[PDB]
This record gives C-alpha cells, structure tokens and sequence, in this order.
DNA sequence: GCTGCCCGCCT
RNA sequence: AGGCGAGCAG
C-alpha cells in the first residue's frame, strides 16, 4: 500500500498527476481514467441497443481492444428541455488516453436511433477522477500497487486510490516570499534585485533565513548579476521543496514578475517554482495568469493580500503589508520607501543593508500575518466541504466552490450533471449606523421554500417564465450545513481552551462561507437556472420589504439597502444603545423569519453616505476610518488628493471653517510649489494599445 | 443638430447667456430635467464650461457638413433639405 | 478578456 | 457623436 496526502494536480498528455507528500513530497500519475459518458435512449430503447450501435463505432474511432459499458439507472432534473426525469442510461467508460485522436470529443448532440443525448462528453480528468472517487478536498489517499520530489510512483487505474476517513494532516513545508522590485525605464520590465526566503518547515521563528541580492546599478548570498541569482534561487528552491509558498500579492504582481524575469533570462530550472519538472516554457507565453498557475501546480500559492486573503481582513483598507501587519498583529511597522534608481545604492553599503533589512522584515511580516489569520485552515475546510481544488480555493475563484460541491453532492445521489433595493439617504448622519449582513438571506429562502432542481416545476423551454413554489436536494444540503454550524455554536458555548475555540471559529466561518456561496450556483455558473434565481430574488424582495416595514415600525430610518446588507440608523449617539437597538431588530427579524439568522456586521460612529456603494464612515471596533467608493479609491487621483480627502472626512460649523483653513494653506503650499511631487502622481491603465484609442 | 445650430447662431447675433437660458427654458412649455440635462450643454455651448472654448458659430458650410435632417429634424440648409 | 442594450454623469 | 462607473444577455 501507499499512503499520501495530496495537495494539487495538473493535466498533461491526457494524464492526471496528483501532487502530494508521503513526510516528504511524492507523485502519483493516474492513467486509465475514463470519462463517464451517459447516453439517453430514445422513447422505447435500451442501453443494450446503444451498446450494440455505438460501442463498435467507438472501437473503430478510438482503436481500443475493449470498452467497458454497463447499463445504469440515474435521474435528471436540470434545465435541458424534454429530458425525462428518470430513465436507463448506458455508462460507457471512454478513457482519456486513446491510441488515436485523444483530443477529439464526442458532441453532446449525437442523435442516433438508439440514443439522442450524450453526457460527460467534455468531462475534466481531474473533475471526473474526483467525482468518481468521491474525494472531498485534501485528505489521505489509500494507494495500492518527472518531478522535483524524492518519491515518484504511478498507478495504472483510478480505482487504486481510495480516500481515507482520517482527519489528521501532517507537517507542511512553508515558504514566505517578499521580493524587492526595480523598474528599468528602457523596456519597462520589473527587474528583481533582492529576495528574502524563509522556510517554516514543520511570532514563530523561521528554521532558516536567506536573502539573495544582485547589484542594481553596477544567510545572505551576493551575486554578480540577476541570472546566477535566479538560477541559485531555483536550485535552493528545489532543495527546500516547500509544500506551500507564502507572500503578499503574489497572485497578480510578484509571482508574475518573477516568472517574466525567469523567461527573460532563459533559465532552465524555472520548473522548480512548481513541483512538476519541465524543460521548455509552454509555446504561447489573461492567459499568462493561467500559464504560471499551470506551471506552479505542485507548489501552493498562499497570497495573503489576494481576494480570499482580503476577505479575511475587511478591517484593511489598502491591504498593504504594514497595514495588514498592524491590523492582524497589533504591531507597528514603518514601511521604508526603497527605490533602487537612487544612486546611493551603488556605493553606500549602509543603504543596501537597510534595504535588505526591510526586505527580511517584509518577508517575516508576510509569514506572520499568514499564520495569524489562518488562511490555510479556513481554505482547507472550505475545500473539504466543496471537494474542489484547494489550489483553486486559495486562487480566489467564484465558480470553483459553487460547482464542485454540487457535482459531489448530486453524483453521490445518482444525478446526471449538466456538462460545462432601496434608494440611499445621501448625506451625513449624526447618529450611529449599524451594518447588518443578510448573506444568509437566499439560502434560508431555499431551505424554507424547498427550492431546488427537483422540486420547482419550471418550463424549461421558456427560461424567462416564472414558476410556482412547490425536500429538495439543495435545501437538504443547506440544512445539513446549517445544522453542522449549529453544532459548532453549541460546542462554542461550552469550550474552554482558546485553541479549539479558534479552530471551531474557523469551522463556523467556513460553513457560513459555504452556505452563503450557495446562490452563486444558480444565480450568477454550471448550474444557472433563470426561473429559480428570479423566484428567489422575488421572495428576497418580499422579505426585505417586510424588514423595511419592521424597521419603520421600530422608529428607525433605513439609509441604504440591498439583498446583501441592510443599513440602519439607530437614532442614538451611544455605542451601547445602538448595539441594543440592533440586537432588538435582529431578534424581531428572526421572529418574522425563523430560518433567517441575521447579525451585526459593522458599527459606524459617523457615516457620510454618497451613493449606493459610495460612502465613508467612522468604523467602531475604538473608531477607525473606512471609505468605499469615493474618488480617493480610484487610480486617477494623486496621493495629495487622497490626503486632502482623508483629512476632510476626518474633520466632518467649526469643522467647515477648519476645512476652509486647511484648503487655504494647502493652496498656499501648491501655488508656492512647497509639496513633494510624488504626492501628485496619477496612474491609469490602458487595456488596449496606446495607439488604439478614438479619444 | 437643430439645437446646436440655433444656439450658436443666437450667440453670434449677440444674445446674453442668461437671456439664452431664459429663452431656451421658456420654449419648453420640467425644470428638473432642464437642470439635469440641458443647462450644462447650453453653458458648454457658450464656452462657459469645460476647456473654455467659445465655439464660433457654424457657417453654412459647417451646417451643411452636418448629417442630413430627417423627421423631427429642422437643421441644415433648407435650400437643400426642402422640396 | 471581447460585443449588444438599458440608465447615470462629463467633453 | 465620445470617455469614465454599473447591471443585463451571448
Ligand atoms: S444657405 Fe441655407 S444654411 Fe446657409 S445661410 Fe442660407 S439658409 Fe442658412
């Protein structure tokens, strides 16, 4: 037997390779995987007829010696019209690896005298492997019977790998990255000058601390230039062979720049940034994001300022390194502005030393923030709930965990899957403003009204047609998740140790995220169904209108509203009184809808609302400033403009006179030209070529 | 097109900006939609907005260079656009 | 990432 | 007639 905790996967040469660790890293190449093709017989036809007709044709086309085909009975209740609910299908296991034309698919519309519909024609090898083997996220695999690992094995058939019940998960090889960048005004390419590498192999103290550096103008390792630096990086990265790579904004800036500088120098060992070995770059190097995501498959992208990471620190506003450290760790770090174009870095040793010190500080801070906010554990729970890629879970997808959960749950129940508002009160409110989140609005609607694919009779020909309300599959899954969350709350009531309390906090937040990402399945998506989405939207409209009436009855004025959150004005200037009123409103709403559990999300001592999603406020946590949607968030406005805006907001008759005084002396500064120029910078993207604009 | 032709003509003959607002607002026998949509355009016409360009009136050449009038249009040179 | 349409705003 | 912001369907 072979025991291996898998972490990632990739697709090459019609083969599926799982990247995992055996604790040292290991490989398993999975050959013999078969797309599960399901053919729906005509009215009065049997899977034996489909077998007799298509199977010899499939042998002729694909040149096999034998094809496994059996009749199996399965359901269908999705949006494809005139497909009967229950019938007898013919399961043909067509392997991904075929002697001839392995890149040609069978269209879903193959109409024959035996069958008229085809399913699984474009199934994904990783998706099919995970669905058939029912693998719900990264866990143990029981394996029985080309890479940068020390252990490399393979299995001839997919059934040789069976998931294990064990809940433990061994030590990971972590690696934080923070890279100083240089811009060369000749080619406008971001050249790497120094890298700090820190490995947490198993305020935690790193096992090792390494810093490479190249001269920008003319342990710590010194190099003559960039190329030897980066080759040594690749070699020591293979030696380290980390399970997870950590950093700040690695997803769309830093790893992109690293890969581009990897190509520009033409290094051969650039495949050590992932775990899969390669000799040459993909031929065609939006698509670049996908290509580095593919090559790095095997090493785990842990971005802490990415979408998933930033979703865990809403108290951040720019999500910068010092700010995130300050908010998550309550520790002060002053960011040092290091620009290597300055001539002092070519001859002054002390400046280069301070730059390296700041780089090492940045790397330690990134790692500490990563471990503090517990991104890894939360994403692990999300993936084990969804059964998708945990690489995808960190990557920051929307249709990633809204599809594989439905795939797993419906395939475990023998279901054929289809192939792949109130106007705002604009102005300043003196009283406290409470943020209340209705993220559990639609899922409660689904579970309460039993809306699903198998319960709501909807005219499939006319998707614009609204059906009528009818236990469903989706409501049962949602109710099970909610009951798991209830058990989590009950154990929180009793638990003593902070550690397990925090773990259960992660667990409850994971269930809340999974349950509240369930509308992305049919609203936005491989499971889109307009009648259901529009129905639930209507019912949520009804619930929101009732909530408005209740708020008006409790002497409250709603300032702004949507299906995602409801803003309320308490009418008191006390934090305690506002909290009490918000709790009362939550209780009354939960009384009017027993499955709609709402809560207090954020508190605003002072709120200046400008539009639907454009506002600024004094968040109480201590009061902290917040802004969403004002001009001080766009690129086209200089840091001086943002500073003027932040001070104006902080000030807001004495406040207005102070605003006038500040405007006068900043004008006197500007006309005299007594303000540093970099405060006047304006940035703006072009999605097109510079020559290619009418205006 | 008719609005622009007529506005720049009436500027060229010498109508004041305030009397221009007065007349244009009068001819539309709401004020809300006016202040919402037409006031800014009329003030832009007199160069009293934007880059501060007091746009010189269209001539018969430029007016003819405008796309041909249709139903609901009255701009152009009627020695052309009429029968 | 690309197109059509609806509204809001500026030149 | 054009650009900035969203929402929709492909
Ligand atoms: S030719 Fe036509 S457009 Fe030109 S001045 Fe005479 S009437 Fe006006």
């Amino acid at each position: 037997t072979f025991q291996m905790f898998w972490l990632d996967y990739c697709e090459v040469n019609n083969t599926l390779i799982l990247f995992g660790k055996v604790c040292v890293s290991a490989m398993v190449q999975i050959n013999g995987l078969c797309r599960e093709l399901f053919f729906l017989p005509r009215e009065g036809k049997t899977p034996t007829d489909i077998h007799e007709e298509i199977i010899p044709l499939l042998m002729d086309k694909y040149g096999l010696d034998n094809i496994r085909a059996k009749p199996q009975k399965m359901k269908y209740s999705f949006e494809l019209p005139d497909i009967p609910s229950e019938s007898d299908y013919l399961k043909v296991l067509l392997p991904y690896q075929t002697p001839k034309s392995s890149r040609d698919t069978i269209p879903s519309d193959l109409s024959s005298d035996t069958f008229y519909h085809v399913f699984g024609g474009n199934s994904n090898i990783f998706e099919s492997f995970v669905i058939q083997n029912r693998i719900m996220g990264p866990c143990w695999l029981d394996i029985k019977g080309a890479s940068h690992c020390a252990v490399e094995v393979s299995v001839d058939k997919p059934q040789n790998i069976t998931p294990t019940t064990t809940k433990t998960m061994p030590n990971l090889r972590c690696l934080s990255l923070s890279i100083q960048t240089l811009m060369n005004p000749k080619e406008n390419k971001q050249e790497i000058v120094s890298i700090t590498l820190s490995a947490y192999r198993n305020n935690i103290k790193p096992d090792d601390l390494c810093t490479l550096v190249r001269p920008p103008q003319s342990r710590v390792r010194l190099f003559n230039n960039e190329k030897a630096m980066l080759s040594c990086f690749c070699a020591m990265l293979k030696v380290e062979d980390p399970d997870v790579i950590i950093g700040h904004r690695l997803q769309n800036v830093y790893l992109d720049v690293l890969a581009h500088r990897m190509h520009d120098l033409n290094i051969p060992t650039f495949s050590s940034i992932g775990r899969r070995l390669r000799r040459t770059w993909p031929e065609k190097f939006n698509m670049n994001h996908f290509f580095i995501s593919d090559i790095c498959s095997g090493r785990l992208i842990c971005d802490i300022a990415n979408e998933m990471g930033q979703s865990l620190t809403p108290k951040c506003q720019s999500w910068d390194l010092s700010e995130m450290y300050q908010v998550t760790c309550e520790k002060e770090h002053k960011p040092l502005d290091i620009d290597y174009q300055n001539p002092q870095y070519q001859n002054d040793v002390n400046s280069m030393t301070m730059a390296l010190q700041e780089n090492i500080t940045n790397c330690m801070i990134s790692a500490e923030v990563s471990y503090r906010i517990q991104l890894l554990t939360l994403t692990k729970q999300l993936t084990n709930l969804a059964g998708n890629a945990w690489a995808q879970t960190l990557g920051g997808t929307r249709a990633g965990r809204n599809e594989y959960i439905l795939l797993h749950e419906f395939s475990r129940n023998g279901f054929i899957v289809p192939d792949k508002v109130f106007e705002p009160e604009k102005g300043l409110h003196k009283n406290y403003v409470l943020v209340m989140d209705f993220n559990s609005l639609y899922p409660s609607i689904i579970q309460e009204f039993n809306i699903c694919f198998t319960t709501v009779d909807r005219n499939k020909e006319d998707i614009d047609e609204l059906p009528s309300v009818p236990q469903g599959v989706l409501p049962r899954l949602l109710a099970n998740l909610v009951d798991r969350r209830r058990e989590v709350k009950k154990v929180m009531k009793t638990e003593t140790d902070p550690h397990k309390r925090v773990q259960c906090d992660i667990r409850q937040q994971a269930l809340k995220l999974t349950a509240n990402s369930m509308y992305g399945c049919l609203g936005y998506s491989r499971f889109y169904a307009k009648p259901l989405a529009m129905l639930v939207t209507n019912k949520g409209r009804e619930i929101l209108m009732n909530t408005r009436q209740l708020a008006e009855s409790m002497n409250l004025l709603v300032v702004y509203g949507d299906t995602d959150s409801v803003m309320i004005d308490t009418g008191c200037d006390n934090y305690a009184d506002a909290i009490k009123i918000g709790l009362g409103f939550k209780r009354l709403v939960n009384e009017r809808y027993r499955l709609l559990e709402i809560d207090i999300d954020n508190v605003f001592k002072k709120l200046l609302l400008h539009a639907k999603k454009k506002y600024a406020a004094l968040t109480v946590n201590t009061t902290v400033l917040e802004v969403k949607g004002l001009d001080m968030k766009r690129r086209e406005f200089c840091p001086l403009s943002r500073d003027v805006s932040i001070h104006v907001l902080n000030t807001i008759e004495e406040a207005l006179q102070e605003v006038y005084d500040y405007l006068e002396d900043i004008r006197i500064k500007v006309e005299t030209n007594n303000i540093r120029i970099d405060k006047y910078k304006i940035n703006m993207k072009l999605s097109k070529d510079p020559k290619a604009y009418p205006g | 097109y008719g609005r622009q032709q007529l506005s720049l003509f009436l500027k060229g003959i010498g109508l004041s900006a305030d009397e221009a607002l007065k007349f244009w607002s009068e001819a539309f026998t709401t004020m809300e939609k006016f202040n919402k949509e037409y006031r800014y355009s009329f003030r832009h016409n007199y160069g009293l907005e934007g880059n501060r360009i007091n746009y010189k009136p269209w001539d018969c050449h430029t007016i003819l260079s405008k796309p041909r009038p249709g139903r609901g249009d009255y701009h152009g040179c009627p020695f052309r656009d009429w029968s």
